[PDB]
């Protein structure tokens, strides 16, 4: 369990670009028909986000590069877990955030995490019973010193009807002591990769933890069928999803609001000199002429 | 010459209807409270603690807060409090309330440097002073050890005379590690034991999660009042408005960095902010010698 | 209190919001406590003229 091996080749990833995604309502206040700009940890557009095939056991530990933008699209509930902390060991008391159809739990208990065990529901144990069985992510739960529960993640039931695979983006923003989560469920139809347009991610939880976090790991929860035990990593590898990860660096966006206070278009000033002119002039239309 | 203005008429504060909870009845009214030597450091976090129902509550033997004013406790939003489940005798109030570092106050308990742990003792007359033969309450003195503040007893070895090995319940000047509290049915008046618990605040090296409710105000409109909608002070007059305010948004804004619409924490309503009575005055007059 | 005011004519207060009289009650005390220092102790509570 705690020691196993992968079932893939040596990292053939992909680096598609959404060309504009990842604006998450940075401030609490409300504006309408305003073009406010703020220096905040954002995702620059036209940036290479690493691919992650769900069918190939692709879920290594990832560094916490000043907040992590995690996005996933799927017609299922494959990806459920997010484990991140200082160094991800029992002694350091890292942070655990997972997902379940019943509730969502947050814990800081001393875990070695035993090489990221999968999660999955056994198929048709009973006609009316569907519950996750191989819940082996527990790794010597002791000296918890803290425990927390929150509202159940239950909005992943509508918006994916008809194999739309409603793309969900989770920005793991941190404010050096406080932790914020943003999400947005919008039905999509593109299957090649990231869609195009914009986003309106809203805050989820402002609750703080106080634990510095440098590395991040997510629990893909791969489980095809309980018939084949495999090597605890083999066989339970296949999936029909492909998630992505993004990292935020300081940026100054030009966020445009609307009569309903809805963000429609944003401009990354550092992206291009034209965007620099748009940010400086403080508008979206730049009249012909030379500017400084 | 000058400008007239109308002073604010009322004062409005708005952070109600979140429900602190942070229960304390089970902390005080316990069916079977723990022993003195089982003083687990029970943290009380993720709650809004109350003190008016306790400080102003009468029939308490010793409600003392020496290291901090009892009234100001609800204002101070410190990290959390640590509750120690220990019970003393009626006359054993000298060991508690640091300032008298007795020998008995160093074997079964240890005192903090400063009186952060407000000692609260309530008259559990029916439970503590009962006819059930309270011989179960035993306190650890003789174990040949000296523990440290804010740590539980560190020795469970059989008590030895010193420089002479012994084992079992009998030995050469070797006594039982536990010491017996009388607590006989004669412990009714004079020095009737009281159940004691402390609330030791934690400094804000990490973000806080504990505070105390103060007050709230009713709904007033079309009047010049102090505004103070959870931080946004500054007098003004409130008018019913019909802006959107998506649920995560609580404060409005204008282009010229001004707040012009808000959401009431009581119920989700759209209000307005307008200057009360500002405006200059000019004194038209002819020549003074001609007319006055 | 405003500067330059020596109010020694003080009565028993009402800390617990309980109107009290006499010389004692509940949460009622006389706040004119005394230092009571002695020369045996060193610096920290040493009297300063």
């Amino acid at each position: 369990q705690c020691v196993n091996f992968t079932t893939r080749t040596q990292l053939p990833p992909a680096y598609t670009n959404s060309f504009t995604r990842g604006v998450y309502y940075p401030d609490k206040v409300f504006r309408s028909s305003v073009l406010h700009s703020t220096q905040d940890l954002f995702l620059p557009f036209f940036s290479n986000v690493t691919w992650f095939h769900a069918k190939r056991f692709a879920n290594p530990v990832l560094p916490f590069n000043d907040g992590v933008y995690f996005a996933s699209t799927e017609k299922s509930n494959i990806i459920r877990g997010w484990i991140f902390g200082t160094t991800l060991d029992s002694k350091t008391q890292s942070l655990l955030i997972v997902n379940n159809a019943t509730n969502v739990v947050i814990k800081v208990c001393e875990f070695q995490f035993c090489n990221d065990p999968f999660l999955g529901v056994y198929y048709h144990k009973n006609n009316k019973s569907w519950m996750e069985s191989e819940f082996r992510v527990y790794s010597s739960a002791n000296n918890c010193t803290f425990e927390y529960v929150s509202q159940p993640f239950l909005m992943d039931l509508e918006g994916k009807q008809g194999n739309f695979k409603n793309l969900r983006e989770f920005v793991f923003k941190n404010i050096d002591g406080y932790f914020k989560i943003y999400s947005k469920h919008t039905p999509i139809n593109l299957v090649r990769g990231l869609p195009q347009g914009f986003s309106a991610l809203e805050p989820l939880v402002d609750l703080p933890i106080g634990i510095n976090i440098t590395r991040f790991q997510t629990l893909l929860a791969l489980h095809r069928s309980y018939l084949t035990p495999g090597d605890s990593s083999s066989g339970w590898t296949a999936g029909a999803a492909a998630y992505y990860v993004g990292y935020l660096q300081p940026r100054t966006f030009l966020l445009k609001y609307n009569e309903n206070g809805t963000i429609t278009d944003a401009v990354d000033c550092a992206l291009d000199p034209l965007s620099e002119t748009k940010c400086t002039l403080k508008s979206f239309t730049v009249e012909k002429g030379i500017y400084q | 010459t000058s400008n007239f203005r109308v002073q604010p008429t009322e004062s409005i504060v708005r952070f109600p209807n979140i429900t602190n909870l942070c229960p304390f009845g089970e902390v005080f009214n316990a069916t079977r409270f723990a022993s003195v030597y089982a003083w687990n450091r029970k943290r009380i976090s993720n709650c809004v603690a109350d003190y008016s129902v306790l400080y102003n509550s009468a029939s308490f033997s010793t409600f003392k807060c020496y290291g901090v004013s009892p009234t100001k406790l609800n204002d101070l939003c410190f990290t959390n409090v640590y509750a120690d489940s220990f019970v003393i005798r009626g006359d054993e109030v000298r060991q508690i309330a640091p300032g008298q570092t007795g020998n008995i106050a160093d074997y079964n308990y240890k005192l903090p440097d400063d009186f952060t742990g407000c000692v609260i003792a309530w008259n559990s007359n029916n439970l503590d002073s009962k006819v059930g033969g309270n011989y179960n309450y035993l306190y650890r003195l003789f174990r040949k050890s000296n523990l440290k503040p804010f740590e539980r007893d560190i020795s469970t070895e059989i008590y030895q005379a010193g420089s002479t090995p012994c084992n079992g319940v009998k030995g050469f000047n070797c006594y039982f590690p536990l010491q017996s509290y009388g607590f006989q049915p004669t412990y009714g008046v004079g020095y009737q034991p009281y159940r004691v618990v402390v609330l030791s605040f934690e400094l804000l090296h990490a973000p806080a999660t504990v505070c105390g409710p103060k007050k709230s105000t009713n709904l007033v409109k079309n009047k010049c009042v102090n505004f103070n909608f959870n931080g946004l002070t500054g007098t003004g007059v409130l008018t019913e408005s019909n802006k959107k305010f998506l649920p995560f948004q609580q404060f409005g804004r204008d282009i010229a960095d001004t707040t012009d619409a808000v959401r009431d924490p009581q119920t989700l309503e759209i209000l307005d902010i307008t200057p009360c009575s500002f405006g200059g005055v000019s004194v038209i007059t002819p020549g003074t010698n001609t007319s006055n």
